[PDB]
């Protein structure tokens, strides 16, 4: 509150002190007597307390102190025909800038301020703090005056690091997943040569990826930095069904393309003749149709439905709560079921490499080579792994056993398996012509 | 507009029916798989293309590959042709609808359709105009076989098999488990090979056999490590792997046994070679001539492996000391290049 | 070798037959050729770019 | 055009040694990957001693080895065989043939007689 | 004794008459009265059409003379005439063997030919009122694969082959009506005259010869090249032409002077050429090239006009239209590219 905001903008002094005018100053910005004698502010000071003091008060008495002089700003303001209607116009929180100012400069101070003060009471944040940015005020004092001025902007106390810090790091996601996605969208698009069958279903990829740093990501990071959700109740309610889409969407396909990569090694012979163009497509449509029933329908539907009724019916609280059974479900079909899949098929895939590094080894009179083998697998099972693991598996640790994890726990995970699909670009499309098509775009 | 707007359509409709067909050779095609046949002399190259659980499969595969395309060419003619049965109705449109589909079974109840088909007067009225349109070349040979494909006993005779063949005289395209081969055989080209060599790039294996016995004749096998080596350094061939078939087995033990010519002669770096570690000579086998056999492969090898960049392998093999069966050798060592091709793509290998 | 003295005999008789034909000096030659391409060059559509208001394929 | 000569060869008693030289032209001597190429009585043509366009990768056959050295002078435009300790069997036609493209490995020359760049070669004959 | 010997003196003596003989007429070149001409400038053309119908690499094409439709053959086994205006299919002709080397288009539009190492000219006829094209009649005389051929008219049709010869055969009759031998390669293409009374052919020898349809003898022989002839085309008014190699230039070739006039190179270019053709005026000597591109020379001036960019694979055929308004460029890649 504002004894905080004080507290920061002045200090404390529980022992007398000098101001910058020279005057006597004590508690926070409270000034006991403008007169040069030092025995004359410890009158006021006695008067004032209603002790004996040497000039040395109690921490409370400060806050006391404190009090009253708010309370006096208050009546100043309100008796003060200029801004009275401005400080009756704001909410508490920029009350307490107003006050800061009153306190600083004091009433007829912010009194000459009456540009700005019309901005008050016009609700226009941005271009009041642009005629608050250039004054003698902020000149003479940058840091606290800045301070205050985005107090009056946000409408918050936020005035550390952190915000800056998650927003660049957010910022570098949500360039990622973007400028990656796109890039392999449209390399597609504007070269025939990566027409081919198998790279629709990496296709399917890069779209499922690309939804997800464009609705998805970035409106979490807002969300993350405005501490609240601004977007409203039914769009909150699109934004997670979005979210869940391009989750179970982006799983399922890297689960498709490591089937595709299954049965090319596997059944070889097989792999042209079978497969085939309607096929593939069947299967594209096929996740998005599954994807979009197990997040989409269920969602709209409120299926997963006293902190969750409140929270829902509340337009601005977006908070996932969901109930164990559609957790349950819903992770098995979005991850887990892949996530077996793809083990068992890249680990078959790896027996076959295995096999044909024996053979040729036999046919070879020319254990160093085989990791050139493993790693390929490791970083195409680490990726995804080390992304989504640790927070599905974490879903099922918050429905199994409550009140055993954090909030911020499942955030984290949530966005560190949002990274996964700025991964994809780079851990799929290394292919000859892609990468060529690729740097072709970038002149 | 006028009658031109009508002509538009119609050069559309046509198109159409060309990018049907044409969609129904890709596929086809694509699961295909060429080989390219090639030696240098004396290696009887023709005999391995001159020379049965799956054959029937394959039979029943033409009949209905036949019966399917008769009875569904015959509305699509300019003059639709009728049944003069109306009764086979229902055995058309059954036709109508199994044609295209995977791993078909042929039930019983197939061949009574089909039978009846080809019994109906207006059917057989489509067959004689197959000249106008496409059709597979043996289809009235199986279709007068029908009743003889029916039986669960059946086994088709030799003279029965004959006719399943696809072709040039050199060309061939065979069945082997499931999984289509076109061979082609370049013996009826010139000794130059520069130019028609880069026919197939696309080919999955180059089938190469050379007589092991050749050593001595001219040194006939350094000729062939010759064109071997050219043929695996071409910028155009750079892709293709070899699967290397040394013929004359026999003929080299004789060679060896005998004294007379020895391999040190024309391969002196023979002298210093020892028979490989890993040796699985056969029985009845003079250690001398596996270590000369083996010198030979390794000698075909070291080039392989000179390369080292691993876009092909050379998949060695001996054969000729007796005929028996080396498609299914040509068959795994394609899998192999294959699963290799997926591999490296991958860069799991 | 006697089946290659055929061929020699041949081929003396081919450098005999086309070493005795009448040659113009390559003068005449190339400003010939240089004539048709300057006379027909307006008949020429891959030589001036087609407008593609007047282009048949486009 | 293009032509190869071979020139030198001729009779050397047994053990003794003979220098072929090849004189090359109507192309880029540099680009080419040279070769010697003998025909011995009554038989087909057998490749005998390669070198690359850089002079570097050289192969002989395995019985010219060591007794054969074949060195390239590319800004004279020239082939060059040395024989050595010829043998009673190395009687036979030597042609100096390049290798039909520019700036490559591999070659498909060496076919008997129906060859475009090859010399009319020379004759070594080694007495008995 | 001793023949063989006065023989190739007498050989290499005429080698040196022809030599000089040619050395007499050489008083200048193609490129010093070229030099005032204006040149065409860097001019480049672009992709009208992409045709599409094609499973497998396409190793020919050819236009028709009714300037619309075009014949291509591909190692599919597919031999596909398409229609350049409306990008449409009128035929698709499945063929016997699936390596097919060339094929051509009757000046009639009537039939089409193909070829390649089933060493067998198949003629197809497309003006069959019973049913859709069938083989009408197939030529095999050939020991070697059919590189190129062309209609002299709808009976009798000239092929070459990697048998060394050239032939001329009367289709009806089936049979061979005279050959053309002494080419020491594998003959890689052909060119016919524009009133189809002689016709060059590029081979392996590295030179183009210039035989008589009538005579069946080789009349001159050309070279200047250093590898393999790939392809070989006449100049518009039938006294030159210009054929692609592996020494990666190519070069023209004047009757009546008996010699090449000029050479079409670049140092940044070390592949062969593919295929070639020149332009309705004959100004423009166009050739594919196996860096996938197309480079479009000036006949005169010997300087690159412009390039075409294209195909990612090895570009085989090139033709230019009868009426000289497009070009087409077949590839390794299934595709035909038509340009303006
Ligand atoms: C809305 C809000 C509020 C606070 C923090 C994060 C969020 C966003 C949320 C968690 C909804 N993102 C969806 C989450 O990634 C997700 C994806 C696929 C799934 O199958 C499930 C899933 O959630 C749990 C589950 O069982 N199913």
């Amino acid at each position: 509150n504002i004894f905080e905001m004080l507290r920061i903008d002045e200090g404390l002094r529980l022992k007398i002190y000098k101001d910058t005018e020279g005057y006597y100053t004590i508690g926070i910005g409270h000034l006991l007597t403008k007169s040069p004698s030092l025995n004359a502010a410890k009158s006021e000071l006695d008067k004032a307390i209603g002790r004996n003091t040497n000039g040395v008060i109690t921490k409370d008495e400060a806050e006391k102190l404190f009090n009253q002089d708010v309370d006096a700003a208050v009546r100043g303001i309100l008796r003060n025909a200029k801004l009275k209607p401005v400080y009756d116009s704001l909410d508490a929180v920029r009350r307490a800038a107003l006050i800061n100012m009153v306190f600083q400069m004091g009433e007829t101070g912010v009194a000459g301020f009456t540009n700005s003060l019309r901005m008050l009471q016009q609700k226009r944040w941005d271009e009041a703090a642009v005629n608050l940015a250039k004054s003698r005020w902020y000149n003479q004092t940058p840091n606290r005056a800045k301070r205050v001025i985005t107090t009056f902007r946000t409408g918050t106390w936020d005035a550390e690091v952190w915000v800056v810090g998650m927003g660049i790091v957010m910022s570098l996601i949500v360039l990622a997943i973007v400028f990656g996605n796109v890039l392999v969208i449209t390399a597609i698009a504007k070269f025939e040569r990566l027409q081919t069958v198998t790279n629709y279903f990496i296709t399917s990829l890069a779209c499922a990826d690309l939804v997800m740093g464009l609705a998805v990501v970035p409106f979490g990071a807002a969300h993350i930095l405005t501490k609240t959700w601004t977007f409203g109740n039914f769009w909150c309610e699109f934004w997670t069904s979005i979210d869940v889409l391009c989750v179970t969407a982006s799983i399922e396909t890297l689960c498709v393309i490591a089937v595709d990569r299954y049965f090319a090694i596997t059944s070889p012979f097989k792999y042209q003749s079978l497969l085939t163009k309607n096929k593939a497509r069947v299967i594209i449509l096929m996740v998005w149709i599954v994807s979009g029933l197990t997040s989409f329908l269920p969602i709209q539907m409120h299926w997963y439905r006293q902190e969750a009724i409140n929270c829902y019916a509340e337009e601005t609280c977006c908070d996932f709560f969901t109930n164990q059974a559609y957790a349950i479900a819903s992770s098995i079909v979005s991850f887990y079921v892949p996530l077996v899949i793809m083990v068992f098929v890249y680990s078959r895939v790896f027996q076959e490499a295995k096999r044909q590094l024996q053979k040729i080894d036999k046919s070879e009179g020319r254990c160093l080579k085989e990791h050139k083998a493993l790693k390929t697998l490791g970083i195409i099972m680490g990726t995804f792994t080390l992304c989504w693991l640790p927070f599905f598996i974490v879903n099922i640790v918050h429905v199994i056993q409550d009140n055993l994890i954090r909030k911020e726990v499942y955030i984290l995970l949530n966005w560190i398996g949002y990274v996964n699909s700025g991964f994809n670009p780079l851990i799929y499309c290394r292919s000859p012509d892609f990468r060529i098509a690729f740097q072709e775009l970038l002149c | 507009t006028e009658d031109q707007r009508n002509e538009e359509k119609a050069q559309r409709e046509a198109n159409k029916k060309i990018e049907k067909q044409l969609q129904k050779d890709k596929q086809v095609y694509r699961a295909t798989h060429r080989l390219l046949l090639l030696g240098a002399g004396e290696s009887g190259k023709s005999t391995i293309v001159k020379q049965k659980a799956t054959k029937v499969q394959d039979i029943k595969n033409n009949l209905k590959e036949a019966i399917e395309t008769i009875v569904a060419a015959m509305s699509n003619l300019v003059p639709p042709v009728e049944l003069a049965n109306p009764e086979n109705q229902f055995r058309v449109d059954y036709i109508l609808s199994v044609m295209n589909v995977p791993d078909f079974d042929f039930p019983p109840e197939f061949y009574e359709h089909a039978k009846a088909l080809w019994e109906d007067e207006g059917v057989r009225a489509c067959y004689e105009r197959s000249n106008e349109y496409q059709l597979i070349d043996c289809a009235q040979y199986f279709l007068d076989k029908i009743d003889v494909i029916k039986q669960d006993d059946y086994v088709p005779s030799d003279q029965d098999l004959l006719r399943c063949r696809v072709s040039g005289i050199f060309e061939t395209k065979f069945q082997v488990d499931k999984v289509n081969f076109h061979m082609f055989d370049v013996g009826g080209q010139r000794d130059e090979r520069r130019k028609w060599i880069q026919c197939f790039n696309d080919v999955t294996a180059i089938i190469f056999v050379v007589a092991s016995s050749s050593y001595n004749m001219t040194n006939r096998l350094q000729e062939a490590l010759n064109l071997f080596k050219s043929i695996w350094n071409n910028r155009w061939l750079r892709t293709i792997s070899v699967i290397l078939f040394l013929n004359k087995q026999d003929l080299l033990a004789e060679k060896v046994l005998a004294g007379k010519s020895k391999i040190e002669d024309y391969f002196p770096e023979f002298a210093r070679y020892t028979t490989p570690e890993d040796a699985t000579p056969e029985p009845g086998e003079d250690p001398r001539v596996t270590r000369a056999k083996y010198f030979i492969r390794d000698e075909f090898l070291r080039i392989s492996t000179a390369s080292g960049d691993g876009r092909h392998y050379c998949y060695p093999h001996f054969t000729c000391a007796v005929d028996t069966e080396n498609i299914r050798r040509v068959f795994n060592d394609c899998r192999d290049i294959i699963q290799r091709m997926h591999l490296r793509q991958y860069e799991l290998l | 070798n006697t089946a290659s003295i055929a061929q020699a005999r041949k081929l003396v008789e081919q450098l005999k037959m086309e070493a005795n034909i009448d040659r113009i000096k390559v003068s005449k030659a190339a400003a010939d050729l240089m004539a048709y391409c300057e006379a027909h060059a307006k008949e020429d559509p891959l030589l001036t770019p087609v407008p593609a208001s007047e282009n048949p394929f486009r | 055009q293009v032509q190869l000569q071979e020139s030198g060869g001729g009779l050397v008693q047994p053990g003794g040694s003979l220098r072929l030289s090849c004189a090359a032209s109507g192309f880029t001597f540099s680009n080419y990957k040279m070769n010697w190429v003998r025909q011995a009585p009554g038989k087909g043509l057998e490749w005998v001693s390669d070198i690359s366009q850089s002079g570097a990768s050289i192969s002989y056959t395995g019985s010219v080895k060591g007794r054969f050295t074949i060195s390239r002078d590319n800004a004279k435009n020239t082939l060059y065989l040395q024989m050595n300790s010829l043998k009673p069997e190395d009687t036979a036609v030597y042609y100096c043939a390049r290798c039909p493209a520019p700036f490559t490995r591999d070659c498909f020359d060496v076919t008997s007689t129906t060859y475009a760049y090859r010399g009319q070669g020379t004759q070594v004959t080694v007495s008995s | 004794q001793s023949e063989l010997d006065q023989l190739r003196q007498e050989a290499e003596q005429l080698k040196n008459q022809i030599r000089d003989a040619r050395k007499a007429c050489a008083d200048a070149t193609l490129s010093q009265i070229t030099n005032n001409i204006d040149p065409v400038g860097r001019i480049q053309m672009r992709t009208r059409r992409t045709l599409r119908g094609h499973l497998a690499k396409i190793y020919a094409m050819h236009w028709g003379t009714d300037s619309r439709l075009l014949v291509s053959a591909s190692q599919d086994g597919k031999l596909i005439i398409w229609d350049s205006y409306t990008t449409n299919k009128v035929h698709a002709i499945p063929l016997r063997s699936s390596w097919v080397m060339t094929c051509a288009y009757a000046p009639s539009g009537n039939y089409v030919a193909c070829g390649g190492l089933d060493n067998i000219c198949s003629i197809y006829n497309l003006k069959t009122r019973e049913g859709n094209v069938r083989v009408s009649r197939e030529l095999a005389g050939h020991t070697g694969y059919l590189s190129c051929c062309r209609f002299l008219d709808d009976n009798q049709i000239v092929t070459s082959s990697g048998d060394t010869t050239c032939a001329l055969w009367d289709i009806e009759t089936g049979q061979q009506t005279t050959t053309f031998t002494g080419h020491t390669g594998d003959v890689m293409s052909l060119s016919l005259a524009p009133d189809t009374r002689l016709f060059v052919s590029g081979a392996c020898d590295a030179s183009a010869k210039l035989w008589d349809v009538r005579e069946g003898m080789c009349r001159q022989t050309f070279t200047g090249h250093e590898s393999d002839i790939n392809a070989i085309c006449f100049f518009p008014n039938g006294n030159a032409f210009a054929t692609g190699s592996d020494d990666a230039t190519c070069r023209l070739f004047d009757l009546r002077a008996d010699q090449e006039l000029m050479t079409y190179s670049h140092d940044n270019i070390i592949c062969g050429i593919t295929s070639v053709s020149f332009s309705k005026s004959g100004r423009l000597l166009l050739a594919g090239y196996d860096d996938f591109n197309c480079n479009v020379w000036d006949a005169l001036k010997a300087d690159r006009a412009g390039v075409l960019a294209g195909h990612d694979n090895r570009v085989s055929c090139l033709g230019v239209t009868d009426d000289g308004m497009a070009v087409a460029t077949g590839s390794w890649d299934s595709f035909l590219k038509i340009w303006n």
